[PDB]
Formats: structure tokens, sequence, C-alpha cells
């Protein structure tokens, strides 16, 4: 499987999109980015021009105006127009994001200090997922020869340290996955950047997110609410596979 | 020289707050240097569990030299303690005490023609509550805390159940520290409001009060509403921890998300409380060095009032991923976009003030122009974050860290430096050397941009907040960010040298007004320093 959902060295952009929701985030952000880069360049050029043009050596007698109604009207309305426009594209995207559709696959995720527990209620599958290199796999949250060996054995490399877990959440491609998220002890937060999803795992609450993965591969997230000493050490691995490979994985878990 | 601390005069209290804020500021900046040392490269090299087996002093010095990864058992608790310490010191014990307690106490009475604050004895008490709170915050660092170590690794906002389950009593000391801060701020606000309303000079109508005095007045109202709410939030944590309540514990029927609503109801106002006095300072400085009166005085006052009011109805945009319904998310998104208008507009007014003026590029003016740039860069990323669908990706990443360091942290800091260079002659009778002021500005300006701009890239690439260590792919921009922090720190050490030089052997100030005619508020009609008893 191709490692897709990961940070890349020296990266400045988003992680690759692997869901329609992530795609909408990339587009909306790209749209707002153009606008805010314009605002920033505009304000910067204005400051720099003003300082050159009205420097005391060049403009020896200062003006005294404190008003310009047409300008004050223009500079109030224009911001309002910009925000209404952003909100016009932004609200539908939010609605798509937060309206939970009918699930093809249901996973219940529970955050613990410091690991994730996964349950597939339709399949009677449950398991826990620890960082490769956590005390659970014999390590102590640092790279070592033993840890590199375990990463390799699991189908990864030294570069996936802090991201790769001993077990992955496996799902079929092009299917609607609904994830139900809660926390067992403190608040954690479950996320996969490539899917455009994030949901706090609050003890006593069950919250829902959805994604539909549009290509197969390996996608990582990391716990996104400070939860104690090993907050930095409880990541998320999702493997998106064919329907048949997903079935095969399901059968591997079936006890006869 | 211990009749300094028992003084009740607003000018002496102002000076104590400024010096104390600067010293706490140095401690908290030092934490960020240590933080950026650990973040400079992937793998943990400094915060090793092995350093715990030494003494407190021996452990300290060992932890400043890097170890091979094979010899360094990562200690996540230390990271969490440092960043919590950094955030709490800055938000409660540094910038507000410097701006509100320092410049607020010193200059607001001078700006409105008041001889002193309404309750001078209460003003002195507010200072000592600040100091006691600071001491408790610092003590908490060395108190039995989480994971059988010292200190609270819980984040500056103290989210339960993490904060309520942290072992030891370090967290209870931290909560007491914040109670004392809040009390200091409330006493301050009571003084500022009473003085502003009752003790103005004859002729000094409300539409004639200088903008800085207005900024302090609006800030004071925000404190009176916001700080009692915080006091409730954290007492509820203290009772969950010590007195059997279950406000935020599901086993007893509580909801951790309730704490978040109460905390952030204080927490948003808090950031406007920080930056509002800097707005006041920027207005005075720009008018002075542009040699031109402030553009739209009344719109500036009304914008500040509007921001102050609207700042109470936006809190939950800090909670977009906490489990808010679609309706709640949509409302808070709308409200957040609204408050953005009068906020961002002020940038245009400050540019218009410069426009057609006669600009002198002295040190204070440089800080003010830097402020305009940084506040814009920080403000625009706020715009991105307001859109709840995009915040889904950015929330709890370094993109948020970049946002608030630009818009708030550096905004407050550039306001502080603008004020110090502007006013140090007036306060001390000694003038700073101009070439050093400018060198300080450029080192800080370059360093701050190198520190925080790359954190946008880290955030976009999905780097989470509050992490001791990170996947190797985040290495490049963490390295650059850390170099920027080291340069900024060098600039701050240079600054402290500049202040020391200025106060011991700086050029004697001889004029009441050593700037120009367009510094037209009342402190400039007094001597430098002003008489023990003014007006
Ligand atoms: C100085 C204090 C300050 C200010 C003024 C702002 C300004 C803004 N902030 Fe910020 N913010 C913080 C301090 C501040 N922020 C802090 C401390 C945090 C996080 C705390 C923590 O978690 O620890 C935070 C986090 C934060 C979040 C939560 C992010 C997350 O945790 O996921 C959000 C989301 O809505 C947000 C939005 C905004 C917006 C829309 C603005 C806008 O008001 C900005 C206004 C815009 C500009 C200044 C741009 C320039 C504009 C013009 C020149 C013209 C106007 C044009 C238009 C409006 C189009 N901020
Ligand atoms: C005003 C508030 C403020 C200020 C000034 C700063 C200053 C700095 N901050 Fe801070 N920061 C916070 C508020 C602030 N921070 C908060 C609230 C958090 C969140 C904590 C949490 O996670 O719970 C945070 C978190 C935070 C992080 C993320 C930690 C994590 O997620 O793990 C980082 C990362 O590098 C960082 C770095 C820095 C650096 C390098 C500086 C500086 O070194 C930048 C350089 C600036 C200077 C050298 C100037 C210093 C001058 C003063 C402070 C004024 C002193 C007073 C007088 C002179 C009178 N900060
Ligand atoms: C959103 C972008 C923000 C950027 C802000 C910077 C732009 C500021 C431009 C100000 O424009 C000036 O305003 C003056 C006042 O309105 C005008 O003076 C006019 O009006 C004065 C009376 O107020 C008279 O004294 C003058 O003779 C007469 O020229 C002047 O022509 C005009 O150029
Ligand atoms: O105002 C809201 O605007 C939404 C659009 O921003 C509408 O959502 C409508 O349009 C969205 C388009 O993305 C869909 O996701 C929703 O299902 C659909 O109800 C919604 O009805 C309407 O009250
Ligand atoms: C004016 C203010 C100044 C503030 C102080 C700034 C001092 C910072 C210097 C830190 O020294 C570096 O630390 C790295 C660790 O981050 C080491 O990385 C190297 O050594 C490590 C083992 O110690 C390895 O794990 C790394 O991968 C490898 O690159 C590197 O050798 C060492 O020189
Ligand atoms: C670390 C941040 C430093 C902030 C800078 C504060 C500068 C203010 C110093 C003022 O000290 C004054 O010194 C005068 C004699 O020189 C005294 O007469 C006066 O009573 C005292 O108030
Ligand atoms: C850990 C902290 C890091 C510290 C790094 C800072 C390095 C300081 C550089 C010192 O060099 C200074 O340069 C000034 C600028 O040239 C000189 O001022 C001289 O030049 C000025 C003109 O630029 C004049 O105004 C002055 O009167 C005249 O003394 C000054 O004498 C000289 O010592
Ligand atoms: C880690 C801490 C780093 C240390 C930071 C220290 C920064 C403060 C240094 C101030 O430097 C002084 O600046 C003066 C003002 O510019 C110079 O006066 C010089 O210039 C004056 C103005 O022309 C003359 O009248 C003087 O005689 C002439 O000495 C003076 O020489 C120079 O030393
Ligand atoms: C391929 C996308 C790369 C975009 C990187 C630029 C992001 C910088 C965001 C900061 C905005 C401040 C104006
Ligand atoms: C359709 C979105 C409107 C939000 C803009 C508020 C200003
Ligand atoms: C082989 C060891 C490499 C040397 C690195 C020097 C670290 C300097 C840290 C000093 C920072 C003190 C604040
Ligand atoms: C955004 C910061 C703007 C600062 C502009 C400084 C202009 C260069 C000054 C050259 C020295 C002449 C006095
Ligand atoms: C009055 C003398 C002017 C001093 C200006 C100092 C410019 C130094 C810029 C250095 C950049 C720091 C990284
Ligand atoms: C690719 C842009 C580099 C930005 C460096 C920080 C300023
Ligand atoms: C900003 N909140
Ligand atoms: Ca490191
Ligand atoms: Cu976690
Ligand atoms: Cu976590
Ligand atoms: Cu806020
Ligand atoms: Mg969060």
């Amino acid at each position: 499987l191709e490692i897709i959902g990961r940070p890349q060295p020296g990266g400045t952009g988003f992680q690759p999109s692997a869901s329609p929701v992530a795609t909408q985030i990339h587009w909306l952000d790209g749209f707002i980015l153009v606008i805010i880069a314009a605002i920033t360049i505009f304000v910067t050029l204005l400051i720099l021009y003003a300082v050159w043009r009205f420097h005391e050596k060049r403009n020896k007698v200062p003006a005294r105006f404190t008003h310009n109604s047409p300008l004050e009207i223009a500079w109030t309305i224009v911001p309002i127009v910009i925000l209404v426009a952003i909100g016009a594209f932004s609200l539908p995207v939010l609605f798509n994001q937060q309206e939970i559709p009918e699930a093809d696959v249901t996973v219940k995720v529970t955050g613990y200090q410091w690991y994730w527990g996964y349950e597939y209620p339709d399949e009677e599958i449950s398991f826990e997922s620890y960082m490769i290199g956590s005390p659970a796999t014999g390590g102590d949250n640092r790279m070592s020869p033993e840890v590199e060996q375990q990463l390799i054995e699991a189908g990864y490399s030294r570069d996936e340290f802090l991201l790769a877990t001993d077990t992955a959440m496996v799902v079929p491609v092009n299917k609607t996955v609904v994830v139900q998220v809660t926390g067992a002890d403190v608040i954690h937060s479950w996320t996969v950047p490539a899917f455009g999803v994030k949901q706090d795992a609050v003890p006593g609450r069950l919250a829902q997110l959805w994604f539909r993965a549009e290509r197969e591969g390996i996608f990582f997230g990391q716990c996104s609410e400070l939860c104690g000493i090993s907050h930095a050490y409880m990541p998320i691995t999702v493997k998106v596979v064919s329907e048949e490979a997903y079935a095969a994985w399901l059968e591997q878990h079936h006890h006869h | 020289f211990t009749r300094w601390f028992m003084s009740t005069n607003h000018k002496d209290i102002g000076v104590l707050y400024l010096f104390t804020g600067g010293l706490v500021g140095l401690i908290s900046v030092a934490f960020t240097v240590y933080m950026r040392m650990e973040l400079m490269a992937p793998g943990v090299q400094f915060m090793c569990a092995e350093h715990l087996e030494s003494g407190l002093v021996k452990g300290f010095f060992q932890s400043l030299w890097p170890s091979a990864v094979e010899n360094c058992t990562p200690n996540g608790h230390l990271w969490n303690v440092m960043i919590t310490g950094h955030g709490i010191l800055m938000m409660f014990f540094v910038v507000i005490p410097a701006l509100f307690g320092g410049f607020g106490n010193y200059f607001m009475p001078l700006h409105i023609g008041a001889p002193d604050m309404a309750f001078p004895r209460m003003n002195n008490l507010s200072y000592w509550l600040y100091v006691a709170g600071t001491s408790l915050a610092v003590a908490s660092l060395f108190a039995p805390g989480g994971n059988g170590q010292l200190g609270s690794g819980i984040g500056w906002v103290l989210y339960p159940p993490l904060s309520t389950s942290e072992s030891g009593y370090s967290t209870d000391l931290a909560i007491f520290a914040v109670h004392l801060s809040g009390a200091s701020s409330i006493l301050g606000a009571i003084n500022m409001i009473t003085t502003f309303l009752n003790m103005r000079a004859p002729g000094m109508t409300m539409h004639k009060v200088p903008l800085f005095a207005w900024s302090i007045f609006v800030t004071a109202w925000l404190i009176l509403l916001a700080l009692p709410v915080l006091a409730g939030a954290i007492t509820m944590l203290l009772t969950d921890r010590n007195f059997g309540t279950t406000f935020f514990q599901p086993s007893g029927g509580g909801d951790p998300v309730l704490y978040q609503h109460i905390l952030w109801f204080f927490g948003h106002p808090e950031v406007y409380i920080i930056v509002l006095p800097a707005f006041g300072i920027v207005s005075h400085v720009i008018a002075t060095f542009a040699k031109k009166p402030i553009f739209g005085y009344l719109p500036m006052v009304y914008a500040m009032v509007a921001i102050g009011v609207l700042g109470f109805v936006v809190w939950a945009h800090h909670m977009y991923t906490a489990g808010l319904s679609l309706t709640q998310q949509s409302y808070f998104m709308m409200a957040t976009m609204v408050i953005a208008v009068p906020t961002g507009i002020k940038i245009f007014s400050w540019i218009a003030t410069m426009w057609g003026g006669s600009i002198e590029l002295k040190t204070p003016m440089l800080w003010a122009l830097g402020f305009l740039f940084l506040f814009t860069v920080g403000g625009v990323t706020g715009i991105v974050l307001s859109q709840a669908s995009v915040d889904r990706y950015y929330h709890d990443t370094y993109y948020v860290v970049a946002h608030f360091h630009y818009v708030m942290s550096l905004g407050a800091v550039f306001g502080i430096f603008a004020g110090i260079y502007f006013w140090i002659g007036k306060m001390s009778g000694r003038q700073y050397p101009e070439w050093a002021g400018k060198l300080h500005f450029w080192m800080m300006f370059v360093g701050a941009n190198l520190t925080f701009f790359p954190q946008h890239f880290l955030g976009r690439q999905g780097m989470p907040r509050r992490y001791i260590d990170y996947p190797e792919a985040f290495a490049t921009w963490n390295f650059v960010s850390s170099l920027g922090a080291f340069l900024s720190f060098a600039s701050f050490l240079f600054f402290l040298g500049v202040i020391f030089y200025t106060l011991t052997r700086g050029a004697r100030v001889t004029a009441n007004n050593y700037w120009n005619e367009h510094a037209d508020t009342l402190e400039w009609t007094l001597t430098s320093p002003p008489p023990e008893h003014t007006f």
C-alpha cells in the first residue's frame, strides 16, 4: 500500500486529499489564501509607500485631515463583502462536513491514555492500537534498532516513526465510513488530515464524523488534544483497501 | 529603597508592574528558548528522564546539554509542564501586568488630568496580589504534580478531566495563582473605572479623553465581566479535585465540555484585554511620529467599544471540534466574522493617520509599524480559522500557534516596546540611545518572523500542538523556527542591556516634551520625570 497521508520533508502545503471533504477544505483554504495574501500585500505596500512618500525629509509640512467619508464607507463595505463571499462558499462545505450520512461501515473509536481502541459493531471486531515504539511494543517512545526493525516488519520504515501503529483501522475504498468517537479517561482527539476529519474524544460523550476514502493507501493522524505524558505518542493509522481485501481482513478476525 | 513597594502613587505602582512584568517575561521567554532547543531537531535530546535522578540543580544543568537519543529517555511530562508554565506566565503574569498594570496605572491618570487613582491603597494591594499569584505559579512548577514528577502538564486553559485528575497539588497551587491574578486585575479594573468616570480634569469631556485612556477603560470593563467567570470555572476544578464534586466528571453526571464553555467565556475577552492597551499606545505613537492627529478619533473609540461588547459572544470558535452542533458552529462562525470587521478596520485608520503626514522613523514608530504588519499577518489567519470547516484541519495544530503569536503575542509585545521607547524618557529622566533602539527593533522583527511564519507550514502539514517530539518530516521548519527564537532571545537580552544602559547612564532628558508638538496629551506638559504629586 502507498503511504499517502503523511507530512513530507520541508512541506508548506496540506497533506494530500483522499476524501471529498478534504478536497473541499483544500479548495476553500486556497480561495481564502488568495484573498488574505492580497490583503497582506496591500497593507504592506501601503505602509511602505506611506513611509517613503510622507517621510519628513520629503513632506516637511504634515496634513491635518481626520476624515474621508467615501474612503471610510468603501473600507467598511469591502471587508463585509469579502466575508459574506467567503461564508457563501464556506457554509455549504460545513453542512456537508457535519451532516452525518448513512454508514456503509461503522467504527467506534475510544481514546485512552495512551492508545486508541477500535470497535466494529457490525462485525464484532475490537482491538487496541499502540504506537510502534510505545511501552506496549517493548519501547519507550524513542527510535532504536529494535523500533526500526518493528517498523520494517509492519510494512513501514524508520521515516514513519511516531506515526505508525502496531494495528491499523482498516476500511474499504469508496465507502461511507462513520466513526463514533469518545474518550475513556481524559479528552483525546482523533484525526486524519488526509480525510479532513477531527473530533475530540470526550469522556461521557459520543460524537460522530464521516469520511469516504477515494483511493487506497496508508493515512496517519496524531492525537490532537493534550491528554498527558504520552500525548505525542498515540497516533492513528488508517488503511484504505479494496472491498475484497477488507473482507479478507474481516475474515482473519472471525473466530470459529 | 523598600519604600518603593509600600508606595500608593499610581506612577510608582506603574513602574513596579513594568519591572515585574519584564522579569516574569524574561523567565517565560527563557522557557520558550528551552522549548525551541528541544523542537530544533526530531528525537528527544534535552528532556531526558535520566536528568530526574540528579539533584534539582544538577538535573537543571544536565538538561541544557543535548544527549544522544540512545541515552535520552523522553520525558513528555517536562515538555507539558514547560509549555503550561510559558502560557500561564504570559497570559496572567506578564503582558497584562505590563500594559494594564504598568502603562495603564502610570499614564491613564496623567492622560485624563487626575492626580492619582480613586483608591491608591487598593492599587498597592492589586500589585501585591499579582506578586503572590506569580509566586504560586512558579512554586507550582516545583510542587508534586502529574506522573509522580513536579509541576502541572495540563495546558494553560486547564481542560478537565486531565486537569482534575493530575496528581499531587501542583495544579491546586496553579489554580490559586490564577485566583490571585484575577483578584489583582479586578482591583485594577475597579480603580481604572472609578478614576476615569469621577476624576477627569474640568473641561475633559468624554469625547476629549485620549485614546490610550479609552483603551484602558474598555479593558477594565472586560476584566470585570470576564475574570469572575474564570474564577467560577477554576473553583469548580478545585472542588472536583478536592471536595467531591463532579461538575466535569461523567461518572457523577458531569460534562467536561461545560468547563470549556465557561473557560472560553473568559478566554476570548482575555485576548482583547491583552491587546486593547496596545491599540491605545499604537494610536498615540503613530500620531506623534506622523506629526498628524489620529484619523477618525470617534470611530476608534466606537470600534474598541464594539470589539469589547462582541468579544463576549464568540467564545465557542475555540470549540469547533469539541462536539458543537451544526447550528452552534454556524452561529459562532457568523459572530466571529462580524467582530473581524471593526478589528481589521483599525489597520486602515492607522495607515490613514500616517498618510499625508511628516514621518519620523524613530524607534517607537518602528515598533508601531511592525505592529501593523504583524497584526495584519495574524489577523488574516484568524479569518481562515473562523471558517469552522477549515478549522477542522487546523485546530490543535501549529497553524493556530502561528495565528496567536502573530496577532496577540507579538502584538502585545510590539505595543509594550513601543510604549517603553516612547515613554522611558518621561518616566526616568533618561533617554535611550537611538541606534540601539533601532538595532533592537530589527533583530526582534527579523527573529519573530523567522520564529512564527514557518509554524504556518508546520500546521498545514498537520503538526499538533503540545508535542515534545515530532515525525522527521517536520524537521526543516522546526529548525528554522528555533533559529528565529534564538535570534529573538538575543534581541531581548540586548534590550535588557539597553534598558540598563539607559537607566544608569542614558542622556539626561531636559524637556517636558522631548518629541514634538504632536505629542499633545498631558504627560508632555509635565516635567521628565513628572513631579511626585501631579496636577
Ligand atoms: C490579540 C488577540 C487576538 C485577536 C485580535 C485575534 C483575531 C482573530 N482570531 Fe484569534 N486567537 C487568539 C488571539 C487573537 N485572535 C488566541 C490567543 C487564540 C488561541 C488560544 C489557544 O488556543 O491557546 C486564537 C485562536 C483563534 C481561533 C480558534 C482556532 C483553533 O484553536 O482551532 C479562531 C477561530 O475562529 C480565531 C479567529 C480569529 C479571527 C477571525 C480574528 C479576527 O478578529 C482578525 C481580524 C482580521 C485582521 C486584523 C486582518 C486584517 C484585516 C484588514 C486589514 C481589513 C479587514 C478585512 C477583513 C475582515 C476581510 N482565533
Ligand atoms: C503574550 C503571550 C505570549 C508570548 C509573548 C509568547 C512568546 C513566545 N512563545 Fe508562546 N505561547 C503563548 C503565549 C505567548 N507566547 C501561549 C498562551 C501558548 C499556549 C500554551 C499551551 O499550550 O497551553 C504558547 C505556546 C507556544 C508554543 C507552542 C507550544 C506547544 O504547543 O507545545 C511555542 C512554540 O515554539 C511558543 C513559542 C514562543 C516563543 C519563541 C516566544 C517568544 O520567545 C518570542 C520572542 C519574543 C520576545 C523575546 C519578546 C518577549 C517580551 C515580553 C514577553 C514582554 C516583557 C515585558 C516587558 C519588557 C515590560 N509559545
Ligand atoms: C482601504 C485603504 C486604506 C489606506 C488608507 C490611506 C489612504 C488615505 C487617503 C486620504 O485621502 C485624502 O483625504 C483628505 C481628507 O478627506 C483629502 O483632503 C481634502 O479635504 C480636506 C478637508 O478635510 C482639505 O483640507 C484638502 O484641501 C482636500 O484635498 C485628500 O484630497 C485625500 O487625498
Ligand atoms: C542566544 C540564544 C541561544 C540559545 C541556545 C541555542 C543552543 C542550541 C544548540 C543545540 O545543539 C545542537 O542540538 C542538537 C539536538 O537538537 C544536536 O543534533 C544532533 O545530535 C543529536 C543527539 O544529541 C541527534 O539526535 C540529532 O539528530 C543530531 O542532529 C546538535 O549536535 C547540537 O549541536
Ligand atoms: C547578546 C546580545 C547581542 C548583542 C549584539 C549587538 C551588537 C552591538 C554592536 C555594537 O556596535 C555599535 O554600533 C553602533 C552603531 O554604529 C555605534 O554607535 C555609533 O554610531 C551611531 C550611528 O549609527 C551613532 O549614533 C553613535 O553616536 C555612535 O556611537 C556603537 O558605538 C558601536 O558600539
Ligand atoms: C547583552 C547586552 C548588550 C549590551 C547593550 C548595550 C546597548 C547600549 C549601548 C549604548 O551605546 C552608547 O551610545 C551612545 C549614544 O549614541 C554613544 O555616545 C556617543 O555618541 C554621542 C552622540 O553623538 C556623543 O556625544 C558621545 O560622546 C559618544 O560617545 C556611546 O559611545 C555608546 O557607547
Ligand atoms: C501548496 C500550498 C503552499 C502554500 C503555502 C503558503 C501558506 C502560508 C499561510 C500563511 C498566510 C499568511 C498571510
Ligand atoms: C557534541 C555536543 C554538541 C554541542 C552542542 C552545544 C549545546 C549548547 C547549549 C547551550 C545553551 C544554553 C542556553
Ligand atoms: C513593517 C516595518 C516597517 C519599517 C520601515 C522602516 C524603513 C527603513 C528605515 C531606514 C532608515 C531611515 C531613517
Ligand atoms: C541610527 C543607526 C541605525 C541603526 C540601524 C541598525 C540596523 C541593523 C539591522 C540588522 C538586522 C538584524 C538581523
Ligand atoms: C481569537 N479568538
Ligand atoms: Ca528534539
Ligand atoms: Cu491522547
Ligand atoms: Cu493527546
Ligand atoms: Cu477567541
Ligand atoms: Mg482542542
